[PDB]
């Protein structure tokens, strides 16, 4: 009985955030797996030389 | 020659299908299994040192042919030597497998300590190391010697012959016939008399298949290796005590028998790898 | 190449050896797991041998030693560790035999005896099922019959036909007869034969994984 | 009361919050991006020291030392480029299911299910590791435990909760109970301030370590869970269940984002992790052998096939060079 009055203030606490739109939160996904993709080793193979396996 | 086209041709079915065997079984052990546990280790040996006894036959069937030894001092003594030594620690092995078998089977708590990858290890270099004690011998008396007709093969034993040539034949039997035999029965004896009060292969009709099943990989494993070792063995021994004139089927019996002997090393990969549980258990 | 890397070679050499010799010594002792339903015969059990989330007991008989975990004071979902313990030689399981009346409590431990025994870990691994309290079943068959939790049981209200019968209701609840093995034995206080009866069951298992490891099935 | 209907309210406003919110279909989004192609690695190392299954593993941040558990009862502290041993820890339980690695590289932790955690120190003089000290005070089992600094551990157990721990004191600073289910993972955000777990409830949570008050929570699984990984950018997590189904959340849009799933895999998923620049998502499953999906589109982009029993751990180098899978098969591969 005591749970009831547990779950529902949390239920409360997180039902007040400020989301975002989607688009908006998956273009920021694209852009920094974008920004990165030079320093991947394991996306673009490395030189053998600068290989330490 | 009806003689010559069988002699030669029964030997070369011989060699053909002991190295096609053979070398298959390495290959699958090593490339697969990677030699884990003790039995694995055991098998591996058993089909190096049959490879090796078999490679020896195509000198032997060239010297049937031309009657004469071409291939010089050099080889000759390299020939003997290693068809001597893989006799026994090829028999050996056989011995050795049967006494673990008889070990994990009627001596199970103890079996805890003997049997550990490690020892396996142990005790194929030390089955190499003693049976060095006639590859080495054989090594230093082998030598060529010129004939009425051409060049042969043969070992000059020492001062005395008649107290030194047959030393040789009569050791060989005892210790490559007589202990083989006695071993590979009584443990394979006491073993099946073991596995008839166990729980776990007694009470159904599918249980005693199983044991159907044991008790015929057992017994097959005895009757090849006394009905493809006896008849040479026995023909030495009477060779050496009776003339036998020269008959042309004496020389028909004899090499055909010599070819009996290597039966032995071709027919180990089915009996002992071919059938193997764990062999169909990963094909 | 390798100034003094030969030395870190060497370490490694070391201690590779040190664990080799410690996982051939632990290969020779023969682990146990001891389920059984809440508090049934599981303290009693552990008394006759010589002797927080799960408990060893290391003990020895005749050269041969027995490890014996009890996982009684582990409340979580037992299948999301159960699988850490296939491979153990062998299940003890311990189930009180004067439970028959007090609360269909022999339906949830018989329940119990069928989720372990089929489980999908355990398909191979031999169990030993003990029977405990069998002082008590005798005055307590006297008065409540046999069929209060076995209705569909026609027979004599002893003893002897009794606990047969209960024996054969576990013993058929494997699914599997051709692989698996059932052991059964009723406990006796004195005489201390319970060891043995579990030697003689570990024994018989050690030779099938022998004569499985040598190739002959 | 009324009060267990009044929560259906709640539980019936936020879906339709976070349903105004939704236009993206991240997979229109992308599909003008050029795809990944093939991934051909090869295993370029192969650790062999075990004798049993092995449960755990984690690199350094030197990206050169890993720290793998077994249970034969032995963690031992390998070497990734000359595959040496340069530890080889006996531990007391036999049975583990975890391991961690301190990121300045003294300690070590381990746990399992005797429901402790033991901190072992590596730098010490006379030698040899010793126990620092033994964590006490959990009801379930150990099923994962990270660090923060030298000084604080956060641990996962099988009753249902979290905790925080002080090292020095051996205490519990702080507790996170919200979960119904037993949890079994955890990952810590890159700024280790907010960490995320995984439960048995096909629900996952994030906490943060500051307060202890649970902020936001992601359903949509039909089974257990059993993996976790942030997004390297701080932003999102992948969770892997038993549904055969790894699939990507968003915290600030705060839902579901994007599925992994193929019809011929009926499988189970033993872990995740991400790749450096995030573009690459692994996973491990009991197929034997572990994917590796593109995780922007979707689609696979080959396999690593090399181990005969399912994959229990997999991690990948802070510098982004090398994989390591472990696995029931008692070897360790880095592939490459
Ligand atoms: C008591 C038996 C005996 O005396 N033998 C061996 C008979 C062949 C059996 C070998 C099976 N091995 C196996 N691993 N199965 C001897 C028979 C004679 N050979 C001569 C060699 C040779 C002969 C001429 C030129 C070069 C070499 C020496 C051995």
């Amino acid at each position: 009985i005591a749970q009831a009055r547990k779950l529902v203030e949390q239920l409360k606490m997180e039902a007040n955030i400020d989301r975002i739109k989607v688009s908006k939160a998956a273009a920021d996904l694209m852009a920094y797996c974008e920004a990165h993709a030079k320093e991947d080793p394991l996306l673009t193979p490395v030189p053998a030389s600068e290989n330490p396996f | 020659m009806v003689t010559a086209i069988t002699i030669m041709a029964l030997y070369s079915i011989v060699c053909v299908v002991g190295l096609f065997g053979n070398f298959l079984v390495m290959y699958v052990i090593v490339r697969y299994t990677k030699m884990k546990t003790a039995t694995n280790i055991y098998i591996f040996n058993l089909a190096l040192a049959d490879a090796l006894a078999t490679s020896t036959l195509p000198f032997q069937s060239v010297n049937y042919l031309m009657g004469t030894w071409p291939f010089g001092n050099i080889l000759c003594k390299i020939v003997i030597s290693i068809d001597y030594y893989n006799m026994f620690t090829s028999i050996f092995t056989l011995c050795t497998m049967s006494v673990d078998r008889y070990i994990a089977v009627c001596h199970p708590v103890k079996a805890l300590d003997f049997r550990t990858p490690r020892n396996a290890k142990i005790v194929n270099v030390c089955n190499w190391i003693l049976s060095s004690a006639i590859g080495l011998p054989v090594m230093f008396m082998a030598t060529t010697k010129y004939r009425q007709g051409s060049i042969d093969c043969t070992l000059t034993f020492s001062h005395p012959t008649w107290y030194w040539e047959n030393l040789l034949k009569i050791c060989v039997f005892i210790f490559a016939f007589i202990m083989p035999v006695l071993i590979i029965t009584v443990c394979y004896g006491l073993m099946i008399l073991r596995l008839k009060s166990v729980r776990m292969l007694s009470g159904s009709k599918e249980k005693d298949r199983n044991l159907r099943r044991i008790t015929r990989m057992v017994l097959v494993v005895v009757a090849v290796f006394i009905v493809c070792w006896t008849p040479i063995h026995i023909y030495v021994i009477i060779k050496a005590l009776i003339t036998i004139p020269e008959t042309t089927f004496q020389t028909v019996s004899w090499h055909f028998c010599i070819a009996l002997g290597y039966t032995n090393s071709c027919l180990n990969p089915v009996l002992y790898a071919f059938l193997d549980e764990n062999f169909k258990r990963c094909f | 190449l390798s100034a003094e890397d030969k030395a870190a070679v060497e370490r490694s050499k070391m201690i590779d050896r040190n664990l080799r010799e410690d996982g051939e010594k632990a290969a020779r002792e023969v682990k146990l797991l001891l389920l059984g339903a809440g508090e049934s015969g599981k303290s009693t059990i552990v008394k006759q041998m010589k002797i927080t989330g799960i408990v060893e007991t290391h003990f020895t008989f005749k050269d041969l030693h027995f490890k014996m975990f009890d996982v009684g004071g582990q409340r979580s979902e037992r299948k999301k560790w159960i699988h850490c313990f296939e491979g153990v030689t062998a299940i003890i399981f311990c189930v009180a035999l004067s439970d028959y009346d007090l609360v269909n409590r022999m339906h949830e431990s018989m329940k119990l005896f069928d989720s372990i025994c089929n489980n999908k870990w355990f398909t191979d691994t031999s169990i030993i099922l003990f029977l405990n309290k069998k002082d008590l079943f005798e005055e307590k068959i006297k008065k409540s019959p046999l069929t209060i939790c076995y209705p569909e049981y026609a027979g004599s209200n002893t003893y002897e036909e009794a606990a047969a019968y209960i024996q054969c209701q576990f013993e058929d609840l494997n699914k599997r007869k051709d692989t698996k093995e059932i052991y059964t034995h009723f406990t006796c206080a004195t005489d201390t034969k319970n060891v043995q009866f579990v030697f003689d069951a570990v024994t018989d298992v050690i030779i099938k994984n022998n004569l499985k490891d040598c190739g002959l099935f | 009361d009324q009060l267990r209907q009044e929560a259906e309210q709640l539980k019936n406003q936020i879906r339709d919050a976070r349903k105004a919110c939704a236009d993206a279909t991240l997979s229109q989004i992308t599909n003008n991006i050029d795809p990944v192609g093939r991934i051909q690695m090869r295993t370029r190392r192969t650790l062999r020291g075990h004798l049993a299954k092995i449960y755990a593993m984690h690199w350094g941040t030197d990206s050169r030392l890993l720290v793998s558990a077994s249970q034969d009862g032995k963690l031992i502290i390998w070497d990734s480029y000359t595959t040496n041993k340069v530890h080889a820890i006996p531990l007391r339980s036999s049975w583990v299911m975890t391991c961690a690695y301190a990121p300045s590289g003294n300690y070590v932790a381990c746990g399992g299910l005797d429901n402790i955690c033991s901190i072992y120190n590596l730098k010490t003089r006379e030698g040899n590791v010793r126990v620092s000290r033994e964590l006490a005070g959990h009801t379930g089992y150990l099923s994962c435990c990270r660090f923060l600094d030298d000084n604080q551990i956060v641990t996962s157990s099988g009753d249902t909760t979290c905790a925080l721990w002080d090292i020095e004191t051996g205490q519990q600073t702080t507790t996170f109970t919200g979960h119904t289910g037993d949890v079994m993972s955890l990952s810590l955000a890159p700024d280790t301030r907010l960490f995320v777990s995984g439960a048995c409830d096909a629900s996952a949570k994030l906490w943060d370590v500051r307060e202890g008050m649970c902020r936001q929570t992601f359903t949509g699984h039909e089974s257990d869970i059993n993996a976790i990984c942030f997004f390297p950018n701080g932003n999102a997590f992948a969770t892997g269940s038993d549904d055969a189904t790894c699939r990507l959340f968003d915290l600030r849009a705060d839902q579901e984002l994007m599925t992994y799933s193929h019809d011929n895999i009926i499988c189970g998923i033993t872990s995740v992790s991400f790749s450096k620049s995030g573009r690459l998502l692994l996973a491990g499953y009991d197929d034997f052998n572990c994917n590796v999906w593109d995780a922007l589109k979707a689609d696979r982009a080959g396999v690593l096939a090399g181990h005969d029993n399912r994959v229990s751990c997999l991690g990948v180098t802070d510098d982004g060079m090398a994989v390591a899978t472990g696995s029931w098969d008692s070897f360790l591969k880095i592939w490459n």
